[PDB]
């Protein structure tokens, strides 16, 4: 049942509320360290689009708006652009975590 | 410490404000906030509410219980 | 080929004494340069504050001229045959070595014969070298780790023959003359406290026949009849500081008594200062550093750099870390050096005591690489051990070495100790001798 | 044979544990032994005029 | 204690601090029975407890 | 060259209420702790002018009550006023903690720490000052909590009689119970600096969770206004509450004079403990019901270590939020059974409550979390 667990994972996309304050799901992460260290290794025009799409999704969030309809974050267009940085710091942070055991 | 001027970096954003004595106090009140309202209970209603109709039955039912227990048993 | 025979392969140092209680010692190689040094055990603590300069102002007087090759001739001499020429002495040593070709073996032994024996001495050139000194001090005023040593021997050695310079002030460079020159050399200069040591393309036959004919009379009679003693020196706890702001760094040193040269656990000391290593600001490395004070150093901003030390003397020494650093992070720097050695005392697990261990093989075989190093060795081996160690010996003696005996010893010598502290540049937050002495033990252990 | 402080301080006051574990059986000894001597002296300035002279003569 | 404290590295580090953990455990104790004046560890004294204390 | 940059005294005043960076979106739930605020120095305020004629002997306690709210001018303003402050000030502590549970605020950790220290503090405050009236509920009240703290083996019986002073509740009780009910609040304004400090030196929280320093406002004059409006409102059910139902949340069995002889048929405290005591009555064990109470309170000291997301509020989290609202229906179910009697079915229903409560807080919220992070494709 491949298309029941996918038509489900939008469904939660869509139910999760993000995507209506034209947020990416990189960005509903939480900034802990290795996050921040993943923020920080971005590339200047990624960290300028995110910034921007954070003050706009608070800006939204201060006036209890939501954007329209066609300017929400579809699901195919959603970029997971965080996702090779954050497997570079949780290997590293792993690395020195396993050589500090030994 | 964690003042103004040294909280983030921020490039290329243009923010636009008013003066207060230029605008309305209350611009299109209700017919822009009882759609916002209504759209906010759409949003939020079918996970806030369930769980408090269960214990108001909950409730109702446990005070016909006390009720029938107090009652006589022929 | 693994490393125990490689180091069993090393070739033997061979050992003779001429008749008058010379030592002779050579180290065969491969090579077609050779490396020939006198070693004398006469440095600035056997000086009695009336001629605190004499080995600095005799090593400069040294190669200007002899009774035999007088003014700048023995300089041609050893120019024209490509020869380098040298000279060092520290509290408690003096050294004159030649580096030259194979071939001129005994024209080599000759110079360094007659240099340490008929030394040619005339007022012009005392008065010379004086000039030449004084200025030679006040260079050696501005450089700012060199006055901080200085320091540190001057306050952990209070009252001793140790804490005199090899310099000596001002006044006896200005007062000492030619007599007390020639007490010197009569009283120093002798065979029982003389070493010859060659290294490289040196067979030990040659350089004892050469030996034999050139340094057979070297006056080791004690003329005055009086014997010159060795007391041991007395550690002092204490600080000096030298405040003065207009200076960009600031320089502290922080150290405590060694063991001596003699103690094998010494050893043990050097691997602990291998696992605290040091750093300079342009280190390659960057934060992923083995030691944890350098990458804290380094994660932190603190210090320009530090570099630990155990300088060891007959029976004691200075065990200890100097480091440079802006005045804002000192007291900070100063946390972290005394954190280190606590660590030490409590807390040395097996994998930095083998880094430690590693790195002290690599660092004691790679020093020895060379003719120059490898003849230094030998002439202050002979000098202090009264023997010259093998490399096998070292081997052993570091593989004994696990984590429980190197907190034994570091709390022996780290744990609930006095330090010396000396100071030098904006030392300002650089804090009392009560908060450091505070820093040398764990109210949690 | 070193002096008694020198062997006092390398077996108890060298670890701040054991000294502070030194520090307590000595508070209990001290209490015990300065409580004795204590009441023994205000015993001692007294005699005659305390409950504990004189509850013999009306105890039975 | 999820995954990084299982290594050799930390166990060594336990087993050096047994003796200081287990040296304050009894300065806790010896402290606790003093200051609270417990009867059932005092009677078994060979000094304190002509006080009863 | 200003004072408000210099003064040292005006400094930590510009830097904790006029230039302090804030959050542009953060909703009318953080007003709350600021409104708790006010709420402890009104209950200081009435506390103080109900100091001048009380006095805490057990002949004149009751008496006193009466004499305030009979012969002194405005006394009965006063001492209602101050009642109803205490039930709204636990009105804006629970809405407070549910904020600080649901946007994830227990990050902070040191802050969370000193809340539930400052939690402890208040329901000890609250307790200790509805034993001082001297009714017949708050002696009852009283021997009811200070004899069942008595079930700790071997140490509960001289800690109950070291409390009391003696063997039950009687005038020394009820003296240094006046004593610790007066220095107690001052000890919470002092851990509400500490607090605000902890606070202060990382910055506070929005309701998306992200983070706020690209879009921040000073807090004056906006969250000062703000802050002004929800006092007013706060003035406004508080004035209600006192002027026109001033028994809604009371008893009237607290309005007779405490009696040893005669015990009440029903023993109850105050709604704010209610929940608390129904699981203190839920579990048929005495140690086991006071440690039910203990851990009660702490694991909300216990939930920073219980974040298994990489989501920070539950605005993106719908299934833990069903699971959150679940949980405060489930604490409305608690204080309602706190409240009834021990008989059936009330004891099978607090028994189901009480697991469901910890069954909520301790093992189903985690699953929760690693589930949404498997769904949006983030966990393994
Ligand atoms: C509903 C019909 C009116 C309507 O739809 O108005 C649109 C408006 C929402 O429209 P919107 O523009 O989408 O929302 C942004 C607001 O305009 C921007 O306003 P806001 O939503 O930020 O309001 C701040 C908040 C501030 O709230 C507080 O300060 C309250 C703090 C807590 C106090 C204690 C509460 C709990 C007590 C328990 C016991 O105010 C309130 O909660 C209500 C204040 C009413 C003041 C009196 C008005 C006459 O709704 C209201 O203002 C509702 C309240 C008034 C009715
Ligand atoms: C889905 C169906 C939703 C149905 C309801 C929403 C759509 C229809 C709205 C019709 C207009 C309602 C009133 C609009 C309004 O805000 O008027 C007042 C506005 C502004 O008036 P105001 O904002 O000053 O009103 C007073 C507001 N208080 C009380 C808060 C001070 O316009 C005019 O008065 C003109
Ligand atoms: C009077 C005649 C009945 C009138 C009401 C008819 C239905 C109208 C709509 C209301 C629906 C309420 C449904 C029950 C709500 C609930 O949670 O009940 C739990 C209760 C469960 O309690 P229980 O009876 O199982 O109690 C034992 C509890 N355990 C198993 C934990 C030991 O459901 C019922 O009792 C089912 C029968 C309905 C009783 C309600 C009568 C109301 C009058
Ligand atoms: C009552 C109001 C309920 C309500 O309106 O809930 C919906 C609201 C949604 O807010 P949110 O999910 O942040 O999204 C806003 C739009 N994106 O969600 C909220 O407003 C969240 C409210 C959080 C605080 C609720 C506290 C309730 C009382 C809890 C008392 C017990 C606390 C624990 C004690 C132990
Ligand atoms: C006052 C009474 C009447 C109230 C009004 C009734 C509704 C009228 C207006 C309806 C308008 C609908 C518009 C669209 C709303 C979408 C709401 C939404 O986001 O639903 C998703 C929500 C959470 O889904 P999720 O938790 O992921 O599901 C797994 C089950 N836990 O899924 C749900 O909320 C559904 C599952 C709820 C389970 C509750 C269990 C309680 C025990
Ligand atoms: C230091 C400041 C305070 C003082 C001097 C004080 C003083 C008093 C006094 C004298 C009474 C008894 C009079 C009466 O019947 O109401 C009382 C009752 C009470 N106090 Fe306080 N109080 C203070 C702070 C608080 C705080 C912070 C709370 C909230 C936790 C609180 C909660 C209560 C409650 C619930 C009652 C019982 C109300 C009643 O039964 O009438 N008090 N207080
Ligand atoms: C004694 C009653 C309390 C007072 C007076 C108090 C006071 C405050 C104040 C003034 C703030 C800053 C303003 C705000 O953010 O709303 C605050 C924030 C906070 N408090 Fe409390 N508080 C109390 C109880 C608690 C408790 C019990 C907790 C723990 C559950 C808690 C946890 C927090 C947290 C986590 C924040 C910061 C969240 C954020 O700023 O977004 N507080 N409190």
């Amino acid at each position: 049942s491949s298309k029941w667990l996918d038509g489900f994972r939008k469904w939660y996309y869509n139910a999760a509320g993000f995507n209506k304050l034209g947020l990416m799901r990189d960005d509903t992460l939480h900034e802990t360290e290795d996050v921040k260290e993943a923020i920080r290794r971005l590339p200047e025009d990624l960290y300028n689009d995110r910034m921007f799409r954070i003050k706009r999704a608070l800006d939204l969030t201060m006036r209890h708006q939501i954007l329209p309809k066609d300017q929400w974050t579809k699901y195919e267009e959603d970029k997971f652009y965080l996702e090779p940085y954050l497997k570079e710091v949780i290997r590293e942070r792993k690395e020195r975590e396993e050589w500090a055991k030994k | 410490g964690r003042e103004f001027g040294n909280l983030a970096r921020i490039r290329h954003v243009i923010s636009y404000s008013l003066s207060p004595f230029e605008q309305r106090a209350f611009p299109s009140y209700f017919s822009k906030g009882i759609p916002n309202v209504l759209r906010r209970t759409r949003e939020r209603i079918l996970r806030v509410a369930p769980p408090f109709v269960v214990v108001y039955l909950i409730y109702t039912w446990g005070n016909q219980e006390f009720e029938q227990s107090k009652r006589k048993n022929p | 080929a693994t490393f125990a025979q490689a180091l069993q392969s090393v070739p033997e140092t061979q050992v003779s004494i001429l008749d008058n209680g010379l030592r002779v010692a050579s180290e065969q190689s491969s090579h077609a340069t050779c490396t020939v040094g006198v070693w004398i055990d006469a440095g600035s603590r056997y000086e009695t504050e009336k001629n605190n300069g004499a080995g600095y102002f005799l090593e400069h007087l040294a190669f200007k001229g002899t009774k035999n090759r007088p003014g700048n001739a023995l300089e041609k001499e050893v120019e024209s045959i490509g020869a380098h020429l040298n000279a060092y002495s520290t509290r408690e040593h003096t050294a004159y070595l030649i580096k030259a070709l194979s071939k001129d073996l005994p024209k080599v032994v000759e110079l360094l014969a007659d240099i340490v024996q008929n030394s040619s001495l005339e007022d012009s050139q005392i008065e010379k070298e004086r000039d030449v000194i004084l200025r030679e001090m006040q260079e050696n005023d501005a450089s700012m780790q060199n006055v901080v040593f200085d320091y540190l021997h001057a306050t952990a050695f209070q009252g001793t023959p140790l804490a005199q310079a090899v310099e000596g002030p001002s006044e006896n460079v200005r007062r000492l003359s030619r007599t007390d020159l020639t007490d010197y050399l009569n009283r120093h200069y002798k065979a029982p406290r003389m070493v010859l040591a060659a290294a490289g393309g040196v067979e030990h036959q040659q350089l004892l026949d050469l030996a034999q004919k050139h340094l057979s009379s070297v006056s080791r009679v004690y003329e005055e009849d009086a014997v010159p003693g060795l007391t041991p020196c007395r550690f002092t706890g204490s600080e000096i500081r030298h405040r003065d702001d207009a200076l960009p760094l600031a320089h502290v040193a922080i150290a405590v008594e060694g063991p001596g040269w003699a103690n094998p656990d010494n050893v043990t000391l050097q691997v602990a200062n291998a696992i605290i290593g040091h750093y300079d600001c342009t280190y390659g490395g960057g934060v992923h550093l083995s030691s944890p004070l350098a990458s804290v150093a380094v994660a932190n901003k603190l210090c320009q750099s530090f570099q630990t030390f155990n300088i060891s003397y007959s029976d004691t020494g200075l065990l200890g870390a100097h480091f440079v650093c802006d005045a804002m992070s000192i007291d900070d720097m100063v946390f972290f050096l005394q954190g280190q050695w606590m660590r030490l005392c409590t807390s040395a697990t097996e994998s930095e005591v083998t880094r430690g261990k590693n790195i002290l093989r690599n660092a004691l075989v790679s020093h020895l690489d060379g003719t120059t190093p490898v003849c230094e060795d030998i002439g202050r081996s002979l000098l202090t051990y009264g023997r010259r160690i093998p490399l096998a010996e070292w081997e052993s003696r570091i593989q004994e070495v696990d984590a429980q005996m190197l907190r034994d010893i570091c709390s022996k010598y780290f744990y609930d100790q006095c330090p010396a502290v000396a100071g030098y540049g904006p030392i300002e937050q650089l804090p009392d001798y009560n908060r450091i002495r505070s820093g040398m033990f764990w109210l949690r252990f | 044979s070193p002096t008694i402080p020198s062997r006092l301080y390398s077996l108890l006051f060298r670890r701040t544990s054991t000294f502070a574990l030194t520090i307590a059986v000595g508070a209990l000894f001290f209490e015990r032994a300065f409580d004795q001597g204590a009441d023994a002296i205000y015993e001692h300035i007294n005699e005659g005029k305390l409950w504990k002279h004189i509850k013999h003569k009306y105890e039975n | 204690m999820l995954s990084r404290f299982l290594g050799p590295r930390y166990r060594e580090l336990a087993r050096n601090w047994i003796p200081t953990a287990g040296m304050w455990g009894t300065v806790g104790a010896v402290g606790l029975v003093w200051a609270t004046d417990w009867r059932l560890i005092l009677d078994w004294v060979p000094y304190i407890n002509g006080k009863f204390k | 060259t200003n004072m408000r940059k210099t003064h040292p005294l005006f400094k930590i005043i510009n830097h904790s209420f006029i230039d302090l960076p804030a959050p542009s979106n953060i909703s009318s739930w953080w007003n709350f702790g600021s409104l708790l605020g006010v709420c402890l120095m009104v209950q200081i305020i009435t506390g103080l002018f109900l100091a001048m004629h009380y006095t805490s002997d057990t002949m004149t306690a009751f008496s006193s009550v009466t004499h305030i709210c009979r012969d002194v001018n405005y006394g009965w303003l006063i001492r209602y006023m101050h009642a109803n402050g205490a039930s709204m000030f636990f009105i804006c502590l629970f809405l407070h903690v549910g904020r600080g549970l649901y946007y994830g605020s227990y990050t902070f950790m040191e802050t969370w720490n000193i809340g539930v220290l400052l939690l402890f503090a208040v329901m000890a405050t609250a307790f200790m000052g509805y034993v001082l009236p001297w009714g017949q509920m708050s002696f009852w009240g009283a021997t009811v909590i200070t004899n069942l703290l008595s079930a700790i083996p071997y140490i509960g019986t001289t800690l109950v009689e070291w409390i009391w002073g003696g063997f039950s509740v009687d005038k020394a009780t009820l003296t240094r119970f006046f004593a610790f009910h007066f220095i107690l609040p001052f000890i919470i304004a002092a851990l509400a600096i500490v607090h605000l400090l902890f606070l202060h030196e990382t910055g506070s929280n929005n309701p998306t969770g992200l983070n706020s320093d690209a879009d921040k406002i000073p807090f004056h004059p906006y969250y000062t206004i703000k802050d002004i409006l929800g006092i007013l409102i706060m003035f406004l059910i508080l004035m209600t509450l006192v002027l026109f139902f001033p028994d809604m949340l009371g008893d009237p069995d607290n309005y007779m004079p405490a009696n040893p002889l005669n015990t009440p048929p029903h023993i109850k405290p105050e709604w704010y403990f209610l929940f608390a005591y129904a699981i203190l009555r839920s579990i048929p064990n005495k140690l086991g019901g006071v440690l039910a109470l203990i851990l009660s309170i702490l694991i909300l000291a216990l939930m920073p270590f219980l974040h298994t997301s990489k989501q920070r509020s539950l605005m993106f989290r719908p299934i833990t939020q069903i699971l959150y609202w679940i949980l405060v229906a489930n604490l409305l179910i608690l204080t309602w059974i706190g409240g009834q009697p021990v008989e059936h079915p009330f004891i099978i229903i607090g028994q189901l409550a009480s697991i469901s409560y910890f069954s909520i807080i301790l093992i189903l919220m985690p699953i929760s979390g690693i589930i949404e992070d498997k769904m949006l494709k983030l966990y393994p």
